[PDB]
């Protein structure tokens, strides 16, 4: 069945980076769009940026160019979203998800991670 | 930006309840599509699809669910809620950047 397995949580200082993991099973990886999405309570879902594994195109809401790297490793079946400089409001659960469609177009997202939960403290 | 509106809470077992989702856009395509999309949140789980393209049931969804809408104004019907459709429901449109979620509909049985 698909699956996309995402990293533990990370309890982290200001300032430092994170780097976490999005391992998808039981469908083609290269042949749809991998998306991340913020939660934190207070500010419902957040759209942070696609990626495209088969050709590492990726595109980011504004507000997060700065801050989220998309990668993809074809060969692992896996994608990473890394968060540089972080601050406390970058305290959330970060979800991975697969999107229904193929390259010219997709519509949804339609299979989800389980969510990683990143805590900013000092 | 497009904002979504929906209300933050939403009944008994059985009735039919419906979300509302008001954009500050029409969120229609030039290809005749309208990318708003609908999602469940149940407790402490990950979102869920339910309706893509506005009206398009997803696969694997009860034909409980349905989408509707014109203009700025979608919805989401509900037939003979059950004990599983507890959560937060949330709305999101995929026309414009940044894609944007409505702020979630909370959905509780009495
Ligand atoms: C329906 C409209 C909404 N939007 C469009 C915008 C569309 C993109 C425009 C640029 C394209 C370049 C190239 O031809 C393709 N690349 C695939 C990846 O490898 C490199 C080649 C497809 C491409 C990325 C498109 C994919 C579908 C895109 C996101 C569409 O969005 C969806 C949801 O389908 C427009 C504004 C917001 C997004």
């Amino acid at each position: 069945q698909v699956h996309l397995q995402q990293s533990g949580a990370e309890l982290l200082r200001p300032g430092t980076s994170v780097k976490m993991s999005c391992k998808a099973s039981g469908y083609t990886f290269t042949n749809y769009w991998i998306g991340w999405t913020k939660q934190r309570p207070g500010h419902g879902l957040e759209w942070i940026g696609d990626i495209y594994p088969r050709s590492g195109y990726n595109n980011y809401n504004e507000k997060f160019k700065g801050k989220a790297t998309l990668t993809a490793d074809k060969s692992s079946s896996t994608a990473y979203m890394q968060f540089s400089s972080l601050t406390s409001e970058d305290s959330a659960i970060y979800y991975c998800a697969r999107y229904y469609g193929s390259w010219s177009y997709y519509y949804a997202m339609d299979y989800w991670g389980q969510g990683t939960s990143v805590t900013v403290s000092s | 930006d497009i904002i979504l509106t929906q209300d933050e809470l939403s009944v008994t077992s059985g009735e039919s309840v419906s979300i509302s989702c008001r954009s500050s856009k029409s969120l229609l395509y030039k290809d005749g599509k309208t990318y708003l999309n609908w999602f469940l949140q149940r407790p402490g789980q990950s979102p869920q699809l339910l309706i893509y393209l506005m009206s398009t049931r997803a696969s694997g969804v009860s034909d409980r669910f349905s989408g509707s809408g014109s203009g700025t104004d979608f919805t989401l019907e509900i037939s003979r809620v059950k004990a599983e459709d507890v959560g937060v429901y949330y709305c999101q449109q995929l026309v414009e950047y940044p894609y944007t979620f409505g702020g979630g509909t909370k959905l509780e049985i009495k």
